[PDB]
């Protein structure tokens, strides 16, 4: 009855870095970087990383390595009353599996369609393009008027998404069968990557987490060699210290770092719960976080060296080219850039392969975190049939992802992307931090870390765990709850009932912790004071 | 206003060739397919081929793959169509039509008056 | 290469009676929600004047009389009560596939 330790330390390191670096690093980081300063956004980014990001990452890595019980059942040794964090994380994982794998299916569809001598998003001659189409890079003879479109945007919104057949979340109509097949392939790959446990998932990661870096290096070389990349990099790094004063830039930096490291999802607990007890978690936490941050920086460089090239081609400012916010920056913008590259039909393939692989390992990590939590919590029914319950998890994830594959499924992608994993995960991480620091002793936790590694964490880590880190998490959550979003994917301003539905998604994930607190308080006997005292201390079997 | 004008009638010699042109105006010709359809006397329409000026892409039916070749000229806004090995079967009226955009069902909105080769 | 067959090759419809012309595509002409099937009308010795596009949308400068319906593989061109000035030949063209093909044609007459 021993845990299946990692085959090598490199297995754990590569798994964690593959989890941390995801599709968000590619479109979200450069986007939020230029929107809030450029090189002036790198001062708040690193400050938030040092003060709130690394502490949580390291804390939960050490916690998982010491208690080594996953997410649901690890609270039996920290603070039993907070066992609802595991179920909240399970629900959040359900939503993330609903939308993330659909995005990966879009990437796979692009990769499959990019096996032709002429890429299908180059001209408007196709049968999906409308009368608003005009070549993006053609001469000024064809002006952009006020409502002109580009071949790649129509390829993305009328052929791949078929968003034009749906008129919002009101009629989430039909289902693209091509995207269904693509997501089925994605899910079979996912299942066969993690079905046997960590032994096989640590060896699949060897490629799935290192291949994106090779593709990023080649793409960066190409973008640097492009004419006009200097515009892009200069617009990416040119600091705007005036933008620093507003609290919005710091808010965005803190949120970006927290969601990039991805603590509080129960997956770092699952990963750290496998490597040896005496393994060094401080060093690997530091190196993994540094690698993740540098990867975000280099991915932003890759994106902007091409954004500036495209802006130079049209003789326009780089600001007028990057207004594409989310995945449109990769499926419309970078697709247009690739279509005009000299050796096209090869950069498209590697670009979409990097996208699919760097999403594939974040999916592996999340699903493995959920699986580890459930297996640890219920070893009497599961943990004998490791093959099973991963088939069930993948099947339910696919079923929940079916609504995201409909014709109006990109709207659901964006609704889940903003509300699922919103103030729900942030509150979960805050509750975990308070449960490990305040409720569970901090002197006790540092004693555990000392017994595990060999030295007690320094005063900086202690202060960050106690006050600064939960304070920053609360500052991020308070930011989100004040501003209601104004989602707008493709000329579709979302309705108010959609905002209410998103708030309901947020409530559903977080309506596990309070209900479990109430249930646990009811179950235990004695007066209220002793009822909470008993429910607060670890069981200590 | 969109109007397509094409050359006048020609003569059909066995084993000869002709050069039927279709000047276009009133729209951005470089973003619409330019179809050709044959009309035998006393018969129905018969699609011949396609051409997309701006890209040069051309499609043909399974009867004119070698008989007819389409060409475009972005300077003069004219689309040509060369016919080779003129038999008495291909003496007909060739119309130069202009397809709509993909969303409009590629409907051939505007037609030329038709060039009769006899 | 989708073969289109127009069942009523001849319409002897009198004034005031609507004329129904059918089309039959071997394969489905629909794609991205747009039935790729236009209807044309050709007077004796005149270029084919477009009538319907997308099998349902009205042409340009065409009377409301001419109405197209149907989706998938079966399409119709239900011409509201006919009159003397529209006794022509109506063709059924599909614009889905590498090679677009016309229909057999359907002459109409009193
Ligand atoms: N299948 C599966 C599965 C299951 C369970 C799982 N747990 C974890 C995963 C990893 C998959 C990616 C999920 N991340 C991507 C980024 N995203 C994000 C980034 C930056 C941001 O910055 C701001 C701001 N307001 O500035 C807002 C904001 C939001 C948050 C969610 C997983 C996958
Ligand atoms: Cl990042
Ligand atoms: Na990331
Ligand atoms: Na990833």
């Amino acid at each position: 009855g021993e845990r299946e330790t990692w085959g090598k330390k490199v297995d754990f390191l590569l798994s964690v870095i593959g989890y941390a670096v995801d599709l968000g690093n590619v479109w979200r980081f450069p986007y939020i970087c230029y929107q809030n300063g450029g090189g002036a956004f790198l001062l708040p980014y690193t400050i938030m990383a040092i003060f709130g990001g690394i502490p949580l990452f390291y804390m939960e890595l050490a916690l998982g390595q010491y208690h080594r019980n996953g997410c649901i059942s690890i609270w039996r040794k920290i603070c039993p009353i907070f066992k609802g964090i595991g179920y909240a994380i399970c629900i959040i994982a359900f939503y993330i599996a609903s939308y993330y794998n659909t995005i990966m299916a879009w990437a796979l569809y692009y990769l499959i369609s990019s096996f032709t001598d002429q890429l299908p998003w180059t001209s408007c001659k196709n049968s999906w393009n409308t009368g608003n189409c005009t070549n993006y890079f053609s001469e000024d003879n064809i002006t952009w008027t006020l409502h002109s479109t580009s071949p790649a945007e129509e390829f993305y919104t009328r052929h791949v998404l078929q968003i034009h057949r749906s008129k919002g979340l009101q009629d989430l109509g039909g289902i693209s069968w091509q995207l269904a097949l693509c997501i089925m392939l994605i899910f079979t790959v996912i299942y066969f990557s993690i079905w046997k446990g960590v032994k096989t998932s640590g060896k699949v990661v060897w490629v799935t987490a290192t291949f994106p870096y090779i593709i990023l290096s080649v793409l960066l070389v190409r973008g640097a060699t492009l004419p006009g990349a200097w515009r892009g990099v200069l617009f990416y790094l040119k600091p705007n210290w005036q933008k620093l004063l507003e609290t919005g830039v710091w808010i965005d930096a803190a949120a970006q770092i927290f969601f990039s490291l991805g603590p509080g999802f129960g997956v770092l607990l699952a990963f750290a719960s496998y490597n040896k007890f005496n393994n060094n978690c401080y060093q690997d936490a530091l190196v993994t976080s540094v690698v993740n941050c540098m990867t975000s920086f280099v991915s932003g460089f890759v994106i902007f060296t091409v954004l500036g090239y495209m802006a130079e081609m049209r003789n326009e400012d780089v600001s007028e080219v990057a207004k594409d916010a989310g995945p449109s920056l990769l499926f419309i913008t970078y697709a247009e850039a690739i279509a005009n590259m000299p050796a096209s039909t090869f950069f498209a393939i590697i670009f979409f392969l990097m996208l699919i692989t760097l999403g594939l390992d974040s999916t592996f990590a999340g699903l493995e975190g959920v699986i580890t939590a459930v297996l640890d919590e219920f070893p009497h029914v599961w943990a004998k049939r490791r093959e099973r319950f991963v088939l069930a998890v993948v099947i339910t994830c696919f079923f929940g992802s079916l609504v995201t594959l409909t014709f109006g499924g990109a709207y659901v992608v964006k609704l889940l992307e903003e509300y699922a994993t919103g103030p729900a995960v942030l509150t979960v991480a805050l509750i975990e931090a308070v449960a490990v620091s305040w409720f569970y002793g901090i002197t006790q936790f540092c004693r555990d870390v000392k017994e595990m590694l060999g030295f007690s964490p320094g005063w900086f880590w202690r202060i960050c765990w106690v006050a600064i880190s939960p304070l920053f998490l609360l500052f991020i959550i308070c930011s989100f709850l004040m501003s209601p979003p104004q989602l707008r994917l493709f000329q579709y301003n979302y309705p108010y009932w959609s905002i209410i539905l998103g708030y309901c998604i947020g409530t559903s994930s977080f309506i596990c912790i309070p209900t479990y607190i109430a249930y646990r308080l009811i179950i235990t006997p004695g007066t209220f004071k002793e009822r909470i005292i008993k429910s607060i201390t670890p069981e200590t079997p | 206003q969109v109007q397509l004008q094409q050359s006048g009638p020609e003569l059909v010699k066995l084993g000869a060739s002709v050069r039927i042109s279709c000047k276009a105006s009133g729209y951005r010709f470089s973003y619409s397919w330019m179809n050709w359809v044959k009309q035998r006397p006393g018969k129905g329409l018969e699609w011949i081929g396609r051409i997309y000026p701006g890209d040069g892409d051309t499609k043909y039916s399974g009867k004119f793959k070698g008989k007819a070749t389409l060409t475009a000229d972005k300077s003069s806004s004219t689309v040509y169509m060369q016919l080779s090995s003129l038999t008495s079967e291909d003496s007909a009226v060739y119309f130069c039509a202009r397809s709509a955009y993909g969303s409009e069902g590629f409907a051939m909105d505007y037609w030329g008056q038709g060039t009769s080769v006899t | 290469d989708i073969v289109l067959t127009q069942s009523p090759a001849s319409l002897a419809v009198s004034l005031g009676q609507r004329a129904t012309i059918s089309c039959r595509a071997s394969e489905s002409v629909d794609n991205y929600g747009i039935s790729f099937l236009n209807w044309f009308q050709q007077k004796p010795g005149q270029p084919p004047k477009l009538l319907i596009y997308a099998a349902s949308n009205q042409g340009s400068g065409v009377p409301a009389r001419f109405s197209g319906s149907g989706s998938g593989t079966y399409f119709s061109l239900n011409i509201h009560p006919m009159e003397e000035d529209d006794t022509a030949v109506y063709f059924c063209q599909q614009t889905k596939g590498v090679s677009w093909t016309f229909g057999g044609g359907t002459k109409v007459e009193i």
